[PDB]
RNA sequence: UACUCGAGUGGCGAACGGGUGAGUAACACGUGGGUGAUCUGCCCUGCACUUUGGGAUAAGCCUGGGAAACUGGGUCUAAUACCGAAUACACCCUGCUGGUCGCAUGGCCUGGUAGGGGAAAGCUUUUGCGGUGUGGGAUGGGCCCGCGGCCUAUCAGCUUGUUGGUGGGGUGAUGGCCUACCAAGGCGACGACGGGUAGCCGGCCUGAGAGGGUGACCGGCCACACUGGGACUGAGAUACGGCCCAGACUCC
């Protein structure tokens, strides 16, 4: 009466990553472009929603992205510093 | 503590004979000191401060205490008077008092400081003690044949008696149905200004 | 104001002058008094009204006022200094306070005697 | 020191990082060996090396002188700069 | 090391004890993982609540218990649900509820007669 | 001798607990998430084993040096100390290859296949204790990120490993973390860089509330341990009651 040679792992759910819809504003790095965000939240007192204008980092891997794209990114893990975001498709390329 | 100075002059200063049996303010009526039947500027603040040290010297009650009181009755719901009221009559002086076997607070408070009572088997010497519904407050079995209940159980016609209270036996337990309403209290005092004092 | 206005440049409230600087946070400080002397008050009142200059611990010089009907201070003397405004001497914020282990009880109070360091008689 | 227990861990603690020394050392030995193997181009000696140098990591990790993900790191590198060459 | 522990609370003179779960490493009035029981030696019965369920659950992922902890589980049953030597023995007594005080008022009101 | 035990070797602990809030305006904290980018002694539970051989040394004995601290030598002794080798085919690395998930690197199927590898410790008669590898779990963490919480522009330009990339290195792990080369970018009025102040929070005080102020006890996190720097050991180190150096101070 053995027990298994082999127990399996739990099959924990994959966590969701963020994902952030965005436009570009540099491509002059090599496989990175910086990619503006638009968080809009109301003012902790005051009530008023405060568009907040934000910049990161992102990976494209093949330079396609170029200024004034449109883009959608989901976070990663740190790809280089300052940089924890990937590329995933282009949406209205200008 | 507690004020062990002269009774009447309180009394005096605040009109309402909580006691009553002197003649000087009886028949000059005057509040105490050479400086009686003075001309006074009708104040807000000394009817409210009159009627809250009516409340504390009536009963035998410290003002650090009648703050915790006013306090508990402003939290707890209802009209936060009648909650004072029911809290300060809901304790071992007052209701041995309404029961006559002190016909005095000062009495009272010293009986159960003393020792000469119980609730519910075990000794109390706290007149602070608020008591609940369904308490049954014994007196002990020296306190029974002692002076004072002897003279008690001899003069239990003199005052009324309260509703949610009642006496059972010729021993002179005392048991209490509910807490009072505004109307069980019977107090020559309104509630209000107290709570518009410590509102203030 | 306009909401953006505040969002922007918001409100801040007017700073409130911090008072008895040289007692640097402290309720009471010791000082040695440096000259003990004699004040004139302003216009309406007249009067010889007692301080001392006192150099504290915080390395601050005020003067200070001598409350009560006598006082036994010399220079050199070892000083409890607490707060308290005095009207009429225009440039003093600070008194000094009995028991200070110099300052002694003012001699017959016998109504305010802890304002004034006076021992009960009996 | 002043107790007892630390004067004693001393001596072990020195004795534990001069055993450590010693083998890293040789760990490092035998890496720069295998890479000027690999810089002059030799193959078959740089194979040999490979495995002798892999089964030195897996021994040190076995021993707790590095972790078994260092060695796992450094014989990966050693086999892939092999393959490369 | 985890482990089943009693956290000390109440008053200087009123030992009221806690049953948590906790790392070792951690100190007594700590941070709990959970809290399972709870454990008052002034009561003459000495009360021992405890969650039967979560106690078995932390000492089958291995929470080695702590000595007075472990007579607690052995008097509830749960050491004994756990490893299954006499089954779940349920050693258990609790302090009887004293007569409802509205009770002992009418029981007074009868006896004023 | 072996109950008992000084000292000693060895193991485990010593990283917790306890203190302070100097520093820190920062992923330090709070909160919420991510880790397909990760470690995890002890503990629990499964699987497989625990094979074989050897060389020393402390201690002890004989000495030497030193004022002391302390220390050199010779000789001698054992182990769960140390060291080799075998086996492990669960594990590690590499090559080829299939399916599947996909959130892209990639992950899962202990995928398959080929090659090359990885260990162990014995003790005691008693309610017996252990050791190794591996799978899983639990716990404890690490790293990254969003948002949030001071004053100051009478501090406006800051940055050159600084922004990114490739190949290497390094790590437990991702990553300029480090390095060679390459490209020249990155941050800033939404306040960069500076200056000042300050441990953060749950909470506490006040207040009708919003808010303001605060961060004492208690509890959590962080940081620090004469100052500064550094690593070693170890599962784990800001290593208070550990080490090295430098410095100040105190003492022989």
């Amino acid at each position: 009466q053995k027990g298994p040679k082999y127990t399996p792992a739990a099959e924990k759910p994959r966590g969701r990553r963020k994902t952030a819809i965005g436009y570009v504003v540099s491509d002059k790095m090599q496989k990175t472009i910086v990619v503006e965000l638009e968080d809009r939240k109301s003012h902790p007192l005051y009530g008023k929603i405060i568009r907040t204008t934000k910049k990161v980092k992102a990976h494209d891997e093949n330079g396609e992205a170029g200024i004034g794209d449109r883009v959608s990114l989901m976070e990663t893990r740190p790809l280089s510093a300052t940089k924890r975001w990937r590329l995933v498709e282009i949406l209205e390329k200008a | 503590a507690r004020y062990t100075g002269p009774a009447t002059r309180k009394s005096r200063r605040l009109g309402v004979d909580l006691v009553g049996g002197d003649q000087s303010f009886e028949k000059r009526p005057y509040p105490p000191g050479q400086h009686g039947r003075a001309r006074i500027k009708e104040s807000e603040y000394r009817q409210q401060l009159q009627e809250k040290q009516k409340a504390r010297f009536s009963y035998g009650v410290m003002e650090k205490q009648f703050r915790r009181y006013y306090e508990e009755a402003n939290r707890q719901p209802g009209k936060t008077g009648d909650n004072l009221l029911r809290i300060l009559e809901s304790r071992l002086d007052n209701v041995v008092y309404r029961a006559g076997l002190a016909r005095t607070r000062r009495m009272a408070r010293q009986l159960v400081s003393h020792g000469h009572f119980l609730v519910n088997g075990v000794k109390v010497d706290i007149p602070s003690y608020r008591v609940s519904q369904y308490d049954i407050i014994d007196v002990k079995e020296k306190s029974l044949n002692t002076l004072p209940f002897q003279i008690a159980r001899e003069t239990a016609g003199e005052r009324p008696i309260p509703s949610w209270l009642q006496v059972v036996g010729e021993r002179q337990r005392i048991l209490v149905h509910q807490l009072p309403e505004r109307a069980q209290i019977d107090v020559p005092l309104t509630e209000q200004l107290i709570v518009e004092l410590y509102s203030k | 104001p306009t909401i953006q206005q505040l969002v922007r440049k918001g409100r801040r409230d007017k700073i409130a002058k911090v008072k008895t600087a040289a007692l640097k946070g402290s309720p009471q400080r010791r000082g040695v008094c440096t000259r003990v002397y004699t004040t004139t008050p302003k216009k309406p009142n007249s009067a010889l009204r007692k301080v001392a200059r006192v150099k504290l611990t915080s390395q601050v010089e005020v003067t200070a006022y001598i409350p009560g009907e006598g006082h036994n201070l010399q220079e050199h003397s070892m000083v409890l200094v607490r707060g308290g405004r005095v009207k009429d001497l225009p440039g003093v914020r600070y008194k000094i306070i009995r028991g200070s282990l110099d300052t002694q009880g003012v001699k017959n109070r016998k109504q305010a005697r802890s304002r004034y360091g006076a021992k009960k008689e009996k | 020191a002043n107790i007892k227990s630390q004067i004693k861990r001393i001596r072990t603690n020195e004795r534990r990082r001069l055993r450590n020394q010693s083998v890293k050392s040789s760990l490092r030995t035998a890496i720069r060996g295998f890479r000027e193997a690999v810089d002059a181009g030799d193959k078959d000696k740089a194979s040999e090396l490979l495995h002798a140098t892999s089964r030195k990591l897996d021994k040190a990790a076995s021993k707790g002188v590095i972790h078994p993900n260092q060695a796992a790191n450094k014989k990966s590198a050693l086999a892939l700069a092999l393959n490369k060459l | 090391a985890v482990k089943i522990k009693l956290t000390r609370l109440g008053k200087i003179r009123n030992p009221q004890y806690r049953i948590i779960v906790a790392d070792a490493r951690t100190r007594r009035d700590g941070r709990a993982i959970e809290v399972i029981g709870r454990y008052h030696p002034k009561e003459e019965p000495s009360l021992i609540q405890i969650d039967s369920e979560r106690a078995q659950y932390w000492l089958g992922v291995g929470a080695q218990p702590t000595e007075p902890v472990l007579a607690l589980l052995k008097i509830t049953g749960d050491w004994q649900k756990f490893k299954g030597l006499p089954g779940a023995e349920g050693t258990l007594k609790v302090k009887e509820p004293k007569p409802s005080k509205l009770d002992l008022f009418n029981a007074a009101l009868a006896e004023a007669e």
